């Protein structure tokens, strides 16, 4: 197989994506959820993660990591410590609003992935981190988490299989830094949202010293799914290492803003126009695409045209898959300023812990406001360049290099127009 | 007001290698002499991990 | 936007503040979630629960977060000035917060910005004279694809227009609050011109179930 895409609605694990049908548990147990789970718990931990590694999927967090690797890594005899699974729903990445989708819509897929999972790896219990902003979805999940409490599908003799968990929901406070899985661990302490250092890896000390395995929302709503159908089902679609399906957030300057699943190897021209109505003044309108969310770097419209959207085909292109995040610009826009407002955002959402991102990150904020303006000379874009390789690899946490890379993709890509802005300040007021 | 003094040793300061130069050094020019021992600071056992103990009372309380 | 603590008549440690006994029941099933040895972990939950009850937070309910748990108050202090949501100054009743992130500035967040500024009088940052509102300008908020859209309080009100926003303060000044959507055609995150997809009725239980399980 060569040509991925145009995905059929047999093959989609989030049914119900948009809402139309029952949420509730009555709803979603006719839709196959919380279906032979017992088989599934009582089949071992070690079956689950060769189904899972088997069927090849990477973390959709935005890093990538192998699941299978990442969730044997606590397959190990506990020494007195109990086990956490810990799942990611913060969602501060701009541009990406799957895992809000996931939460409110289907949430029983989300407690049963989390069951499955910590079958999977020992977990005495289960820590949903949702984002502070999200009450609705938060109270959503807390309903669906009693109603499969009182159908005795979690606690005490989950699911009828002798298995003992618990699933919590702790709700943040509004921090993107939070987001990060160190930091994520420090912030349901009780402590302030700073990341940790690795080593020690969490699953040797993670929330509250205890191992803890960090999952994201998305990565752990499949698992039931790829327990059930199969492993060689999941790997059936992509190219090699880049299996399964994916949820894209398409938005900007597009005719139909909208999430959907597809095949993860599919090209991001047809994604765009056959499921976002393409942009906006037709596909020539097109300028720029970030293809990851905010994290990633930009690439034009020459780029655009033959490129895929999974790892390697991304990576490739000198930028990333990211959280699947499809953020496009026409003709009408600044983009020195979007890449400005960008580097705010970073600047607004840095916790400061570590010397280059809470300095150099202002700086950068600094220099691109005076880009935006044309107070500059092309000399300071040169040390913008240098600034930013300063700052990426030097720092405790992945905030440094995910402020690093929309610069230089900007400058890499747009440093003609930067001159122009430049120059064109120049003369007009001198 | 400035500070007088009315000794020429006052600024005198003689770097060695070692301990036993120094002492012959002394002992040559006689030189009643005082020897003090080399203070080393002892190695630590440093441990990032310990910071986010289980059970022990080396948890910090921020960071 | 200051993150040192100034003693007024209005914000002092002797400014009254208690929980009322349902929320003292609430906080100990805050703390029953939580393994013993590690009750310091229900400090954002509690400290949330007391800006819900009060509206914001004075040196009065950190000090009484600080006493209720066994922390230090230096703890409390820096978890309140790090995280956004909790407020140190007191806000008006309906706390309005427009993102004007990338994503949401491409679809035309300013027009909205300057709508509510213009109904309302006041500009970023400011209250209304009569406490009722709040204008503030925040970062993403996780509904990109609705974009351009504000948050009241709890509620997120989306895929905004001029019109809608200033529909939306209109009847909030009313008393009415309104129902907490996108304002187009589209219900929660279809695409506009249909559904592309799921446009199937879904399988149901056993389908594609592999041999053996
Ligand atoms: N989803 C979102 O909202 C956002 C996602 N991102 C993306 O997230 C990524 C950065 O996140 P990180 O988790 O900090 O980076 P990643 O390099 O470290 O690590 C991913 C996971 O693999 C584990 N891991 C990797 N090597 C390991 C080893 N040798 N032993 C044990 N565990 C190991 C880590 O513990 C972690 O849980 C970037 O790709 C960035 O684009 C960035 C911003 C927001
Ligand atoms: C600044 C920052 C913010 C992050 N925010 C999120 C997030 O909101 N949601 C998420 O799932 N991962 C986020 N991550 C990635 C996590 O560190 C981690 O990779 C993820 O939670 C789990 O990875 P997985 O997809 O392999 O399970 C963030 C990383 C960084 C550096
Ligand atoms: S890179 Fe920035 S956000 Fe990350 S640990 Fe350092 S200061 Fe904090
Ligand atoms: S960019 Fe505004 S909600 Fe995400």
């Amino acid at each position: 197989k060569t040509s991925f895409g145009s995905l059929k609605d047999e093959d989609r694990i989030f049914t119900n994506l948009y809402g139309r049908h029952d949420w509730r548990l009555k709803g979603a147990q006719s839709r196959g959820d919380w279906y032979k789970t017992k088989e599934i718990l009582l089949k071992g931990p070690d079956w689950i993660l060769g189904e899972v590694k088997t069927s090849g999927l990477r973390g959709r967090g935005g890093a990538g990591f192998p699941t299978g690797l990442k969730w044997s890594f606590m397959n190990k005899p506990s020494d007195g410590r109990p086990k956490y699974l810990v799942v990611n729903a913060d969602e501060g990445e701009p541009g990406t609003c799957k895992d809000r989708e996931i939460i409110r819509h289907d949430p029983h897929k989300l407690v049963e992935g989390c069951l499955v999972g910590g079958r999977a790896m020992g977990a005495r219990a289960a820590y949903i981190y949702i984002r502070g902003e999200f009450y609705n979805e938060a109270s959503n999940l807390q309903v669906a988490i009693r109603e499969a409490y009182e159908a005795g599908l979690i606690g005490k003799n989950a699911c009828g299989s002798g298995y003992d968990f618990d699933v919590f929901v702790v709700r943040g406070a509004g921090a993107y830094i939070c987001g990060e899985e160190t930091a994520l661990i420090e912030s349901i302490e009780g402590k302030q949202g700073k990341p940790r250092l690795k080593p020690p890896f969490p699953a040797d000390v993670g929330v509250f010293g205890c191992p803890t395995t960090v999952a994201n929302v998305e990565t752990v709503a499949v698992s039931p799914t790829i327990c059930r159908r199969g492993g060689a089902w999941f790997a059936s679609f992509g190219r090699e290492r880049n299996s399964g399906t994916k949820l894209f957030n398409i938005s900007g300057h597009v005719n139909n803003p909208c999430t959907v699943e597809e095949e993860m190897s599919v090209p991001l021209k047809e994604l765009i126009e056959k499921h976002a109505g393409g942009v906006t003044g037709g596909w020539d309108n097109l300028l720029a695409v970030i293809p990851g969310g905010s994290s990633t770097p930009l690439i034009p419209k020459s780029v655009c045209e033959t490129v895929l959207m999974d790892f390697d085909a991304l990576i490739q292109a000198q930028t990333g898959l990211g959280t699947a995040a499809v953020i496009v610009m026409d003709r009408s826009t600044d983009i020195v300023k979007a890449i400005a407002r960008l580097i705010e955002f970073y600047k607004h959402e840095s916790c400061g812990q570590c010397t280059p991102c809470r300095e150099g990150v202002d700086w950068m904020n600094k220099v691109m406001a005076r880009f935006v303006r044309g107070d500059a000379r092309p000399a300071e874009i040169d040390s913008l360049w240098e600034i930013s390789k300063q700052i990426e690899g030097h720092t405790i946490c992945a905030l440094g290099d995910g402020a690093a890379w929309p610069v230089q993709g900007l400058i890499r890509h747009f440093r003609p127009e930067l001159e122009e802005r430049m120059q064109r300040f120049a003369q007009q007021h001198q | 007001g400035w500070a007088s003094t009315a000794d020429p040793l006052s600024n005198l300061v003689l770097t060695f290698s070692t301990k036993e130069d120094a002492i012959a050094f002394a002992e040559k020019n006689g030189w009643s002499y005082d020897v003090e021992e080399r203070k080393v600071p002892k190695p630590k056992s440093k441990s990032y991990g310990a910071n986010f103990s289980w059970n022990k009372r080396t948890r910090v309380s921020t960071k | 936007a200051l993150f040192v603590h100034r003693d007024t008549p209005k914000n002092n440690p002797e400014t009254p503040f208690d929980f009322t006994p349902e929320n003292y029941k609430r906080i100990e099933a805050i703390v029953k979630n939580y393994p013993e040895g590690h009750k310091a972990a229900a400090v954002l939950p509690v400290l949330d629960l007391a800006q819900r009850q009060n509206g914001w937070l004075p040196i009065s309910a950190m000090n009484k977060v600080a006493e209720i748990l066994q922390v230090p108050p230096m703890r409390v202090y820096e978890v309140a000035t790090f995280y956004t949501m909790y407020n140190r100054k007191p806000v008006g009743k309906y706390h309005i917060q427009v993102c004007t992130t990338t994503p949401c500035m491409l679809r035309n967040s300013d027009s909205i910005l300057e709508a509510i500024q213009k109904k309302l009088g006041i500009k970023v940052g400011e209250t209304t004279p009569d406490k009722l509102f709040t204008l503030i300008e925040v970062e993403c908020l996780g509904a990109c694809v609705n974009a351009p859209m504000v948050q009241i309080n709890d509620n997120y009100y989306e895929d905004l227009t001029p019109k809608d926003i200033e529909e939306i303060i209109d009847e909030l000044k009313a008393g009415k609050i309104p129902k907490p959507g996108p304002r187009s055609g589209r219900f929660s995150c279809e695409p506009a011109g249909g559904l592309t997809s799921l446009t199937e009725p879904p399988k149901g239980p056993g389908f594609g179930v592999q041999a053996g399980l």
